[PDB]
């Protein structure tokens, strides 16, 4: 595969899925407080 | 006892020369100023040669020049503007020389099929016409410089200069002596006398009208490639493979003056002289020309500019500039 | 996969759904064990959220708090806190950042230098130029992608110019290959007569299927800023690439074969000296380290594969530029003639 | 007045645009120089090519050839060689029958191989009059060690291609020719150009591709050397 | 027969009326000095009176 | 004027050892390679031997191989040939040839019938 455009996919996907996991912590905290 | 007799009358005229060599020209102008430093800048490079430029020649006019190249093509350029005027399709493409008539309504050319064709520009159609070719040449033709619109003279390669009439195309003169390929020609200004350098390291004072060697003249240790009339006629330098040019009185009969470098170990291939007489520019096989004060021996310059070796010098009749072909296809014009 | 932005209208979904007694806790609907709710991702699904029922139907307190008692113990049962895979990317950052700028700065270097010398201007150094501007185009490229990704049209076309810049870079290494084959396998090739294909090859061939995949990823797949893949409509851009590095390859073993010979009929050991030599200076000019993982596909980050992938590409992809600069313009007989030539003069 | 500065630069383009069409047909056409002597057989190699200076055209593979005898000139030749300084090859014809004057054609290609002007000019070798030289080795009635005394001393090369029923003696003989001149061009030829030897007779229905291969080869590693690869 | 007619030419050559190189030397000096400002290579002439700038 | 002169040469027994020397001037002897040059009675001018700059490179045309021997001298401008084992077959006269240019490898048209820098020779007459 072309090794640069397989770097930027990969990239993405991993900050990505990291925000989101990050999103679902803040809820987690949210309804621990609640 | 004719060997001992050849000797006998060369050991006489050498020893009628040391009666004449009272002083130098290099001691005469101990005391003259140098010119200083001649830097001559390429104000013109014409383009347009597929292949390499073997001679060029400049009109009387001081504008148009024309130029040979081993493409079978003679372009007549105007030097002002860098414009193609005629580009003229020679049968032979190779073609060691070319010459611009004084009147400029013909083009003379030739090379290694030994015949010098003369090309008319001022035809009442659209195109040149070959003119007239001039067979009876034995060997290469290396020079060739118009006289009269009818009269040229052309060196060849079979150690013979010859004088042709262009009307009848038949050789009215001719020019025997020298043992080796003639190269060079130059013509005196008067136009009545003609020197010639040779393949032998000799060069011979010709006159036109009696068809003799005035004079020989030798001091080059080899093939003298290149030769040239001092402005006021008197005098005249040479270019040889031995990395020297030489100046020749005709009236002493000894040469003046030497023009050596110990870095200089390529031959000369052209020489010319400013409209003064002041300046030698001779042409190296080193890929550039060297400026050379004619009484000081001293190289006021360098024209450095081509890629491959310079083939022919010329300075303008009025002396604007100086154009210098190369191997490399380029004529430069330098002032 | 999935974007923050879904995840949220999935719960937000949720939420308006739900709008011991029901109630919303930010996360679940209650009507005690729930399966881990499926609108959450990063939850595990064959676990459950766990609550207490008073025996007063009032859902149970924790002691000394106005907190509901609840155990998402097992839907949490997937979650990894920290940064192992961000410090490789990182260092893959860092590797092709170094490299792709001194790619950039010898290139600009050579490509000014082939420029002003006129006796240079060989249709062979004008190939030199395209591909030395596309050297340093896509070097540029990577680094408008990263200042706009990584630090929604605005993001959407510097990865389009990227992988665009990406194409043609690998196209000028392919119109450089298939130059110098046309030079030896064609009986006297007329340089002249294929000088205007070639540029359009190099610069115009990338452009229609970069602006194919642009046309697909519009009307398919339109969200995010483009740098996702959408299942196989990568393949619109890599797949040209991936064939472009095949036949360049190919070309470079027609060319070596071919030199091979020629250093045979001209000895000894001399004959394999110096085609070892000409061999290692054709290897930056044919892109030859590409071909060996250029048949592997999209694998896990965290793999051994991928990890050595991705080092020996960046390390190699970057500096490549650099390579064919020295090589090609710096380390260059006719080159340095007009350098000493024009340093003498002046 | 101002009307005849753009008719003036009308003729130039008109000028230009023909020496385009030149230009094209100029470096499409190769010019090779074919040299040799009296005894050598050069003409019955130009008339091998049906396909001052005497020109000879031929086409092989739709490529155009110009081949330049010139033999209109004097014994020295110093001076006009120095013209075909640009030529694809020069077309070197050697009569390897004659031992007498095989010294001279040494001495002739040593020469033109060491020439500040053609040290950049790859010579085709043609060693012509297989035929003669065979007949005279078996004849034995002349030595070559008269002639070069090193031949006493000398084997036939492992890399050699006898012809089907050759005598080891003309193959021995034949190839010891080949050798002076390759000791000559490779004492001074480093990657600026090459020799390539061919034995030719006056019967062979050939010579006109091996000019045309040769000419391939010497365009080939001019283009390797541009690239540093050669 | 060369060397009967090679004498003869000598003969020529032997009979010419040599100067001194005094007079050769000066006479290029003097043909140098009168000429010096009509030559525009040993001057540089102004862009005004150049053609060729 | 290049002036080439050679002494030595005449009548000498078949096997006898003979000396030519060619006093050369006009020229400067050290920068240009020198040859030898002999054209036997009714036959064309052959090349005997040659000698570089310094007398580092030699060759010779194999017939003389082995019995002749060249050598210059730059400082005395002179350049040699020793005859040692003679044979009918030397008869000839020996021209001392010089190369066309002064830096050269390559010496053109030594042997040439009209040849500028060559001598006029010595005859060497070898007979019983």
């Amino acid at each position: 595969s072309v090794s640069e455009i397989q770097l930027m996919h990969n990239l993405g996907k991993h900050l990505n899925s990291m925000e989101r996991v990050e999103w679902l912590r803040k809820k987690l905290q949210d309804v621990h407080n609640f | 006892q004719l060997r001992q007799e050849a000797e006998q009358l060369k050991n006489q005229i050498r020893d009628a020369r040391k009666a004449c060599a009272d002083a130098t020209l290099s001691q005469i102008t101990n005391n003259i100023d140098p010119v200083g430093r001649i830097q001559m800048r390429t104000r013109r490079t014409l383009r347009g040669h597929l292949a390499k430029i073997y001679a060029m020649h400049w009109g009387t006019d001081s504008r148009l020049l024309v130029s040979a190249s081993q493409d079978g093509k003679l372009i007549i350029w105007d030097s002002y503007t860098t414009n193609k005027v005629h580009a003229i399709p020679l049968r032979s493409s190779w073609v060691m020389t070319c010459a611009y008539a004084p009147s400029g309504n013909y083009v003379a050319c030739g090379g290694l099929d030994n015949i010098c064709s003369i090309y008319n520009l001022k035809t009442r159609e659209g195109n040149v016409r070959v003119s007239r070719e001039l067979a009876g040449h034995t060997g290469y033709l290396s020079c060739c410089r118009f006289l009269d619109d009818n009269q040229i003279v052309t060196s060849s390669g079979d150690t013979t200069c010859a004088l042709w009439d262009i009307e009848t195309g038949q050789q009215t003169t001719t020019f025997t002596g020298h043992t080796g390929d003639v190269m060079s020609l130059s013509l005196a200004p008067d136009t009545r006398l003609f020197v010639s350098g040779a393949c032998d390291a000799s060069a011979k004072l010709w006159d036109v009208r009696e068809g003799m060697c005035r004079q020989t003249f030798t001091g080059h240790e080899s093939d003298i490639n290149a030769i040239c009339f001092f402005p006021n006629g008197n005098a005249f330098a040479t270019g040889s493979d031995d990395a020297t040019c030489r100046l020749f009185d005709l009236r002493a009969d000894q040469e003046l003056m030497t023009y050596s470098h110990d870095n200089i170990i390529c031959g000369i291939t052209s020489v010319s002289f400013s409209k003064s007489g002041r300046l030698l520019l001779a042409g190296y096989d080193d890929f550039n020309c060297n400026v050379w004060d004619a009484l000081k021996a001293d190289r006021a310059g360098v024209l450095a500019g081509h890629d491959n070796r310079v083939s022919c010098l010329g300075v303008t009749d009025d002396g604007m500039a100086v154009a210098t072909g190369s191997w490399d296809s380029f004529l430069k014009i330098w002032n | 996969v999935m974007t923050k932005e879904e995840q949220i209208f999935l719960l937000h979904r949720a939420q308006a759904q739900c709008e011991c007694l029901p109630e919303w806790d930010h996360i679940l609907c209650w009507p005690v064990a729930v399966p881990c709710p499926d609108y959450i991702y990063d939850f595990n699904h064959k676990g459950h959220a766990y609550r207490r029922c008073d025996r007063n139907g009032s859902w149970e307190l924790v002691p000394g708090h106005n907190r509901t008692w609840a155990n998402y113990s097992e839907c949490v049962k997937f979650l990894t806190n920290e940064t192992r895979e961000r410090e490789v990317f990182d260092r893959l950052g860092m590797i092709y950042t170094v490299g792709y700028s001194v790619s950039l700065a010898s290139l600009t270097v050579a490509v000014l230098i082939l420029a002003y010398f006129r006796r240079l201007h060989c249709t062979r150094n004008y190939i030199h130029m395209h591909l030395f501007l596309s050297f340093m185009l896509r070097a540029v490229s990577i680094f408008v992608k990263d200042a706009v990704l990584y630090s929604y049209a605005g993001c959407r076309v510097a990865v389009t110019f990227f992988l665009y810049f990406l194409a043609t870079n690998y196209y000028w290494i392919l119109v450089e290959g298939l130059y110098l084959h046309s030079l030896i396998f064609m009986a006297f090739f007329s340089e002249k007569k294929y000088l205007w294909g070639f540029t359009v090859f190099g610069w115009g061939l990338p452009a229609v299927f970069v602006a194919v995949w642009v046309s697909v990823r519009a009307t398919l797949a339109n969200t995010g800023c483009w740098d996702l893949s959408s299942g196989n409509k990568k393949w619109i851009i890599q797949v040209p690439i991936l064939a472009s590095i095949v036949l360049n390859f190919i070309l470079f073993i027609n060319i070596v074969r071919v030199l091979a010979t020629k250093l045979r009929e001209t000895d000894t050991r001399q004959q394999y000296r110096k085609l070892l030599k000409s061999t290692l200076v054709l290897m930056p000019l044919f892109g030859v380290h590409y071909i060996v993982f250029m048949a592997t596909p999209y694998t896990e980050v965290s793999g051994t594969l991928w990890q050595v992938q991705m080092h020996y590409e960046m390390l190699f992809n970057s500096f490549q530029g650099f390579f064919v600069a020295i090589i090609y313009c710096f380390c260059n007989g006719e080159v340095q003639a007009e350098i000493k030539k024009s340093w003498s003069r002046w | 007045q101002r009307n005849e500065e753009k008719a003036q630069r009308e003729a130039n383009k008109k000028i230009e645009k023909q020496l385009q069409k030149d230009k094209q047909v100029y470096r499409a056409t190769h010019r090779l120089l074919l040299l040799g002597a009296d005894n050598s057989g050069k003409s019955t190699i130009v008339k091998q090519m049906r396909i001052g200076i005497f020109e000879t055209k031929f086409q092989v593979d739709k490529v155009n050839f110009h081949m330049f005898d010139v033999g209109g000139q004097r014994d020295e030749r110093r001076k006009w060689i120095q013209c075909f300084n640009d030529v694809t090859a020069i077309i070197f014809v050697v009569d390897s029958s004659d031992y007498n004057r095989l010294q001279e054609a040494l001495n002739l290609f040593k020469s033109i191989w060491n020439n500040r002007w053609l040290r950049t000019i790859s010579v085709i070798l043609f060693l012509n009059k297989q035929d003669l030289l065979a007949e005279k080795v078996l004849a034995g009635k002349s030595k070559i060690e008269d002639y070069f005394p090193e031949f006493a001393r000398y084997t036939t090369p492992e890399d050699a291609t006898p012809e089907p029923g050759e005598d080891p003696r003309v193959t021995r003989a034949k190839y010891f020719i080949r050798d002076e001149f390759l000791r000559i061009s490779t004492a001074s030829g480093d990657g600026r150009h090459y020799c390539y030897p061919h034995f030719t007779c006056a019967v062979d229905t050939e010579n006109a591709r091996r000019i045309f291969n040769d000419c391939r080869d010497i365009i080939q590693r001019m283009h390797l050397r541009q690239y540093e690869l050669l | 027969a060369q060397a009967r007619k090679l004498v003869e030419q000598l003969k020529m050559e032997a009979n010419i009326d040599r100067i001194k190189v005094s007079k050769a030397a000066a006479d290029l000096m003097a043909y140098c000095e009168a000429h010096a400002k009509e030559d525009p290579l040993l001057t540089p002439v102004p862009a005004s009176e150049n053609p060729f700038r | 004027q290049v002036q080439l002169q050679e002494s030595g040469g005449g009548l000498v027994q078949p096997g006898g050892s003979l000396r030519l020397s060619c006093a050369a001037s006009g020229f400067t002897f050290s920068n240009y390679k020198m040859n030898w040059v002999r054209q036997a009675p009714g036959k064309g001018l052959e090349w005997v031997s040659d000698i570089s700059q310094s007398g580092a490179s030699i060759s010779y045309t194999g017939s003389v191989k082995g019995r002749f021997t060249i050598s210059r001298d730059n400082a005395k401008n002179t350049l040699y040939l020793q005859m040692n084992s003679l044979k009918p077959e030397d008869t000839a006269v020996y021209y001392c040839a010089r190369c066309p240019a002064p830096f050269t490898r390559d010496c053109f048209d030594v042997t040439s019938t009209t040849y500028a820098y060559r001598g006029q020779g010595t005859q060497v007459t070898v007979s019983s």
